[PDB]
């Protein structure tokens, strides 16, 4: 079985930072593209970021362009999400998924809380 | 050089030559998702339920037509290509 | 971006019914659409890719269709194990977007 | 609605689930020639070399992309279609 | 009709050589070309279909290529069992036509 | 094995007639299209005629249009060639083949001789 396990998600005051960690297993992590999609409390899905096989190309939604930073450690089997200057809108469940266009392999999610 | 184009099983497990399916995605390709078969064992599963190395699991390949965004990322134009996909596995006697 | 308008945002139905959810993108797309199912407390499951193609494992009682600006997700005979929120998503261009979702709720008697 | 498109084993016999290949031609289609697999036996060939009806030969199907001359016989325009071809056969235990 | 011009009409070669026969139709064709091999006293054998696709049984040492007005049949490493007459035929429109043939003869020493 | 066996071919004076007979076996003759290609003594191949599955559509080369008549007996497993007002150019080996565009299944041929 392919396995995607998120971590890092916690309560962090606005303006602060946090590093998400998606731990991949069950596949040649180095050969496939990865992603991050979010679900805000009681809201729909919102595509966030994706990263190329090696780490040469990266794409975002404009609501996180310049604030969020996607990365990979192909030797470690890890996908990351270094978010900064965290807003209210940024409080969601962050799911990592394998591939870019149609996501079949999804993690369970990690709640990032950002409030007073 | 160019042409106008309009638009319109638990076998893997139950097999004597079982296979694993590995998802292959490219949003830039049509079909965007192809699942490829990779033979689980080198031999074949017998009556007892173990690997008989007298036989061999062989993947069954097929040359398939695929479309691709040409120029790269251009969403309206395409190029026709031929890829060699493995659909499943069969059990064969050596030659 | 390419905005996805899903119709309706909620709907009541009973076991055996034929649910027809529509996804209409802001601009024109060829086949570059996907459908998902999401049940409470679970990650979404991918149902249909390339607007019409059924994914691995997904049951026959699922159809995907349409081109350009009219896409249709159809459950022919509704099952109890089918009441969830259904999302449509384009993969035509970045930024990749999701529809607002459609609640396939239970119509009480 | 329309898109511009540019242009670029003795397994059947040696199998435990052997198959026959039937040529399928249409000059109006691309590929113009598809060979289709039809399972020779209902059961499977064993060590002794006879049909074991405990097992079953099952064809491995694949949804393939094909082009067709649309309007019919018009040599410059095409329509994209999806056909279900059987590539080979595998040997499975009942369910 | 669509006339097929084959080049050359005859050629001498030795075992191991790389033979390159060309077929050029009168008008433009997409991929609708076929190649055959004919040995004395035998019916022709079909080698390549759709200008580039190898037929069932035909050995790897055979390639077919080109589009529109330039088609190429290539034997990479010539074998004794390969000296024959090679025909090219279009299936773009009726009447279906054959090339004049190319004799892959033996060059004596 | 698929089998195509021609017959009928014989020496016939010019202006005369003759009926070719391709005997099919090894396939659902009724489901596939058939053809006739000729090879004149020491000459190249020349596509002659083809006939649809049932017998609704038929196509020819103009050098035999109105003179030659292609037919099928799907119950008998037979393809025919009723040629009339036979010329010098009509002296060839008549091969029948299965399918229309790319012919894989060929018969051995039948010599039709037409001379003084």
């Amino acid at each position: 079985e392919v396995q995607l396990v998120e971590s890092g998600g916690d309560l962090v005051q606005p303006g602060g930072s946090l590093r998400l960690s998606c731990a991949a297993s069950g596949f040649t992590f180095s050969s496939y593209w990865m992603s991050w999609v979010r679900q805000a409390p009681g809201k729909g899905l919102e595509w966030v970021a994706n990263i190329k096989q090696d780490g040469s190309e990266k794409y975002y939604v404009d609501s996180v362009k310049g604030r969020f930073t996607i990365s990979r450690d192909n030797a470690k089997n890890s996908l990351y999400l270094q978010m900064n200057s965290l807003r209210a809108e940024d409080t969601a469940v962050y799911y990592c998924a394998r591939d870019r266009g149609s996501l079949y392999y999804w993690g369970q999610g990690t709640l990032v809380t950002v409030s007073s | 050089r160019t042409v106008m184009v309009n638009l319109n099983s638990d076998y893997y497990n139950r097999s004597t030559s079982p296979w694993n399916l590995h998802r292959n995605e490219d949003p830039e390709r049509y079909p965007s998702v192809i699942w490829e078969a990779k033979c689980r064992h080198l031999g074949c599963i017998n009556a007892d339920g173990n690997v008989d190395y007298h036989m061999n699991s062989v993947p069954i390949q097929q040359e398939i037509l695929v479309l691709r965004r040409e120029p790269p990322h251009c969403p309206n134009s395409f190029r026709l290509e031929k890829i060699l996909v493995s659909v499943g596995c069969t059990c064969v006697t050596p030659i | 971006a390419i905005q996805l308008t899903q119709s309706p945002s909620s709907l009541s139905a009973s076991v055996g019914d034929r649910v027809t959810i529509t996804c209409r993108p802001s601009q024109g797309i060829n086949w570059e659409l996907a459908w998902y199912q999401q049940k409470p407390g679970k990650a979404p499951k991918l149902l249909i890719y390339d607007a019409s193609s059924l994914e691995q494992g997904v049951p026959s009682r699922f159809s995907g269709s349409g081109s350009g600006t009219d896409f249709t997700l159809t459950i022919s005979s509704l099952q109890p194990e089918d009441f969830a929120t259904y999302y449509c998503q384009q993969f035509n261009s970045y930024p990749l977007t999701f529809g607002g979702g459609t609640k396939v709720e239970i119509k009480w008697s």
